[PDB]
């Protein structure tokens, strides 16, 4: 990874990889959902389909380019591939639709029949993908009245009131140079990149985003959604976590590693190390979970979710899993540290070393925002090394011993108690 | 064992009321909130307005009740005092 300030101010990143059949080309920016206000909630949404659209995507395929984008909380991207000898004419279409000329996009025939498109995903989604809705619920009550709140989305209410004025508003003061990074990945090398910009002059001003009021907070808090005409319940729950650039990033990414995921219906995952598999087999109290350690630039979330039919037994697969997070501060032993490091290295390596040139540039620009250049995967492996028993003792003695939680939860969630008798199984009344 | 007659409550999961949709909830653990603040508006004025509701209900038979034992007390004073004397031998015949 090569990263190189210009001489009018862009900043551009590298990632050459000879043995790969294609490139990629674009351009991430460092603001996302959490840049915006309750009112203009959804205007990334609609620039990411904008750029999608039918007229967009009919030029580009005429010249053998595909095009992709995605909407994040911290950044956004907007990246074109190709095959490795047409790089330059992915930049000339890049040129020609963000810098030279974006007037044509925003025509009132293309405007509102992308308005319609979107409404209809967002209704989609609201009704049918239960366990994305209750973890997009867990951060909007986990850091409610604060800007890390807002779906990336955007909700039915907002969508319906954006015109074109509020685009162009939402560009002006986001889509900047002083803002941006230029990525490459695949079968391209960085000098033909550099000097395939700087043949292009590109006066690019010198704008600067704006900066917020408010700072990100924690809230135990609960919100619940229930609806007995559903199969099912999906719960998620969660304490305040890690951000990105913390000193305990890859502690609190190994502790997820020792509890992990599961699935009631595969066979070789009943086999798994973990001690939590012992209680919940023997009644069946689950479908699937999960444990994840979610970072950002502020906060973080640190917890799991779970989907279950058995609706009469939540309150014990509650009891049981907060209960062998109790152990991580007490009593966690010598193998379930050193086989969480073992799978955290192999998890880690397929994220980072896949064959899409697309994933590798949106993980790419997006570190370049924050710390302005990229960890390497030999040095985040002795980081995972260098740590023992004690490290994992004196980080869930701060994060997880005798903390507030957040809880969201759909469908028949009936059985599941208040929240002080979920927040009481956080302390052992051993100790 | 064997199963018994029907109720009409049953416990965590299935406890007998109608379907819920459409309803949602919010709340704010106690650790977060700030200690003890319903201890002047909620003890003078919202007392109030619970007290004067519903003391007519109860003062109005308790002003009768206490009427009738007084001047029934007061009636036997007279009886056996030396001024109600022939009035102590008519009403025991």
């Amino acid at each position: 990874a090569e990263v190189t300030q210009l001489s009018n101010g862009i900043v551009v990143a590298t990632e050459h990889n000879p043995s790969a059949h294609t490139a990629s080309v674009g351009v991430v920016f460092g603001s996302g959902a959490a840049n915006e206000n309750p009112y203009n909630n959804g205007v990334s949404n609609l620039w990411k389909n904008i750029f999608l659209s039918k007229e967009n995507s009919a030029v580009a395929a005429k010249e053998g380019l595909a095009l992709s984008s995605n909407i994040s909380r911290d950044f956004q991207s907007y990246i074109v591939s190709s095959l490795p000898g047409s790089t330059d004419k992915s930049l000339d279409f890049l040129n020609q639709s963000f810098i030279q000329q974006k007037a044509n996009l925003l025509s009132s025939s293309n405007f509102e029949a992308t308005k319609k498109s979107v409404l209809k995903q967002v209704q989609d989604f609201e009704e049918n993908d239960h366990p994305n809705r209750v973890l997009e619920h867990l951060h909007s009550t986990a850091f409610q009245n604060t800007p890390l709140s807002l779906p990336t989305r955007g909700t039915l209410e907002s969508l319906e009131n954006l015109v074109v004025a509020d685009l162009e508003s939402f560009a002006n003061n986001h889509f900047l140079n002083s803002n941006a990074v230029v990525v490459g990945t695949g079968n391209i090398k960085h000098e033909d990149l550099v000097n395939s910009i700087e043949s292009k002059n590109l006066s690019l001003q010198t704008g600067t985003k704006p900066v917020l009021k408010k700072k990100a907070a924690f809230l135990g808090s609960e919100v619940r959604l229930r609806d007995d005409t559903l199969p099912k319940a999906w719960i998620s729950l969660a304490v305040e976590g890690e951000p990105v650039n913390s000193p305990n990033y890859f502690v609190a990414k190994l502790a997820a590693q020792i509890f992990g995921s599961y699935n009631a219906f595969e066979p070789a995952s009943r086999l798994q190390g973990i001690k939590l598999l012992d209680n919940i087999q023997e009644y069946q109290l689950c479908d699937n979970f999960n444990h994840f350690s979610l970072s950002y630039k502020d906060s973080g979330l640190w917890g799991f979710s779970t989907a279950t039919r058995n609706v009469t037994m939540i309150d014990d697969l509650i009891h049981f899993t907060l209960k062998q997070w109790n152990r991580l501060t007490i009593s966690v032993t010598d193998t379930e540290v050193e086989r969480a490091k073992s799978l955290l290295k192999l998890q880690l390596g397929q994220l980072y070393e896949s064959g899409n040139p697309v994933n590798d540039a949106n993980l790419l620009g997006a570190e370049v925002l924050i710390k302005g250049s990229k960890l390497s995967l030999g040095e985040a492996f002795k980081k995972i090394d260098a740590i023992t028993v004690k490290d994992v003792k004196a980080w869930a003695g701060k994060r997880l011993w005798d903390q507030d939680i957040a809880i969201a939860g759909t469908g028949q969630i009936e059985g599941l108690l208040d929240y002080m008798r979920i927040r009481s199984d956080m302390s052992m009344m051993r100790w | 064992g064997p199963p018994s007659g029907k109720t009409y409550m049953g416990w965590w999961g299935h406890m007998g009321g109608p379907k819920q949709k459409g309803i949602t909830s919010y709340a704010v653990s106690p650790y977060a909130q700030k200690p003890l603040q319903g201890i002047f508006h909620n003890a003078v004025f919202n007392s109030f307005r619970r007290f004067k509701s519903q003391f007519l209900y109860v003062l109005i038979p308790a002003g009768i009740y206490w009427y009738w034992w007084k001047n029934g007390n007061e009636y036997n004073e007279f009886l056996y005092s030396k001024a109600g004397r022939e009035e102590l031998e008519r009403v025991n015949v």
